[PDB]
């Protein structure tokens, strides 16, 4: 756990060296960004249920080998297991975001998630499309660009704050691939 | 590292809560005060060797024992160091500063301080005479605007209270 400002400290630190002009105008622009990056946030949050049981969903209609005897979303049990993971791993994209800095994640979430998942047995080929269903999800609804459900937002550019949620998707399936 | 965008994180992420508008708004006034803490920051990371030879000269102004033999500043290897702490305390105020939050002088300066001074025998009151007086310089439109001063003078008013 550090955001976007400690990033840059931590970074400082090393070098010994204060925050300089150019490292303190890459946090002004963050500064200036900041209404949006509340705006995304709220809607990923907002359709937090949405992106997640479609998730889910989807890896079942392209996988229906997972809901016979033996596939790991088989017994209800495992169904819920697993939408309570995909709820867990959308929880912390969401802290990332918040606070411009994927730490948290790989701290909280990611750490020890591909090894755990080894010895359960369950699925880390399933697993990746499930997170890129939500990867696909949460960009959209931060670019209220979703199909059936748009938001009235003064408009603008979050292309960049579209790009940083599919990064830290792409940081979960590099995990546990 | 202790910041508005931390402590809110924490404490969902206890609750196993998605962020909520607690949430939002807590980091909405990180927004607010980040154009004075961060022009602080700017003046002190400006011009820090001038504020910090200062400070330090101050200590030994107010403790001329410590250039005594047996004592803390007995040599020009000590004194330099002296001056070298006064250096890592700033640049802490200044990370401080960018993060709005304690946690870099918390985790880097404050955290076992009382130990090390404690066992090499360096007297806390020497470098709460260094922050006093570099606290106390602040002019209030001169060096700063009148609210980056409230983030300098209490991001070291924070450090005195941490050693008395
Ligand atoms: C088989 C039965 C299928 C399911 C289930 C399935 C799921 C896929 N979802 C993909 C993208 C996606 N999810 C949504 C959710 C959504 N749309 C809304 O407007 C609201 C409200 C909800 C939540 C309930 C969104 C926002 C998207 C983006 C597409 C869009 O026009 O909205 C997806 C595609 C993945 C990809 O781009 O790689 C699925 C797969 N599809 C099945 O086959
Ligand atoms: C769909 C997403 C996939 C799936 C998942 C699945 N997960 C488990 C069990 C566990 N997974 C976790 C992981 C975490 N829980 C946390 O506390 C956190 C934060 C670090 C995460 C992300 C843990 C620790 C377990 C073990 C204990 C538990 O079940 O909660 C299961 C259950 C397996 C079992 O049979 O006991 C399942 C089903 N299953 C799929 O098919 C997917 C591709
Ligand atoms: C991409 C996310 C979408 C987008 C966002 C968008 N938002 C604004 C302007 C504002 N955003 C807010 C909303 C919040 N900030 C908060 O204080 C909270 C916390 C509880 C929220 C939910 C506010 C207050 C404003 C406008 C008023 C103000 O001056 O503060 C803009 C306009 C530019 C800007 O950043 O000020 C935009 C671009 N717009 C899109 O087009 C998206 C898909
Ligand atoms: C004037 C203020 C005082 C002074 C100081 C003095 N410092 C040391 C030794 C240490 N001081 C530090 C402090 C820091 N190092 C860091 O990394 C950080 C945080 C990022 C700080 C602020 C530490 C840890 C030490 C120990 C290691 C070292 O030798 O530098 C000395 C040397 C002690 C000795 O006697 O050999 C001195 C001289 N001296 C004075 O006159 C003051 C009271
Ligand atoms: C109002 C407090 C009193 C005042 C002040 C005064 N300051 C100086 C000169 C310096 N004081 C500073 C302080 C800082 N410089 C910075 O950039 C920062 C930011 C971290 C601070 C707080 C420094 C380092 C100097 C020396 C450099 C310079 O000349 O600018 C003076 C000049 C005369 C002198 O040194 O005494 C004055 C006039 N004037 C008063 O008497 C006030 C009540």
């Amino acid at each position: 756990m550090l955001d976007a400002f400690s990033r840059v400290v931590v970074n400082s630190d090393s070098k010994a060296a204060y925050v300089s002009g150019s490292d303190l105008q890459a946090l002004k622009t963050f500064i200036n960004d900041g209404n949006k990056r509340l705006d995304a946030v709220n809607y990923i949050v907002s359709n937090s249920s949405c992106i997640v049981s479609d998730a889910i969903s989807g890896m079942i209609c392209e996988n229906p080998g997972l809901i016979t005897p033996g596939g790991n979303c088989y017994t209800n049990r495992r169904m819920a297991a697993c939408l309570r993971d995909g709820e867990i791993i959308l929880r912390y994209v969401s802290y990332a975001l918040l606070a411009g800095d994927a730490s948290v994640l790989e701290d909280r979430c990611l750490n020890g998630l591909k090894e755990t998942y080894i010895a359960l047995g369950v699925p880390t080929n399933s697993t990746v499309r499930a997170v890129s269903i939500m990867k696909a999800a949460a960009v959209c609804f931060i670019s209220n660009t979703a199909s059936q459900r748009k938001v009235e937002v003064i408009e603008g550019d979050c292309s960049a704050l579209a790009s940083e949620v599919a990064s830290y998707c792409d940081r979960v399936v590099a995990a546990v691939s | 590292m202790k910041s508005v965008i931390t402590t809110t994180i924490s404490a969902a992420d206890a609750a196993g809560r998605y962020p909520s508008t607690s949430d939002l708004q807590s980091v909405q006034g990180n927004i607010q005060r980040a154009a004075a803490r961060l022009e602080a920051a700017e003046k002190l990371g400006s011009n820090h060797e001038a504020v910090v030879k200062e400070a330090g000269d101050a200590c030994f102004s107010k403790y001329g024992y410590n250039k005594n033999p047996g004592e803390a500043g007995e040599n020009q290897e000590k004194i330099n160091k002296c001056y070298r702490d006064i250096d890592h305390y700033m640049r802490l105020i200044n990370y401080t500063l960018v993060v709005g939050g304690t946690g870099p002088l918390d985790e880097w300066g404050i955290a076992g301080a009382r130990e090390v001074y404690r066992t090499l025998n360096l007297p806390s009151a020497a470098y709460i005479a260094a922050f006093v007086f570099t606290r106390d310089r602040l002019c209030i439109p001169r060096d700063m605007s009148a609210q980056a001063g409230v983030e300098f003078c209490t991001a070291l008013d924070y450090l005195i209270n941490s050693l008395s």
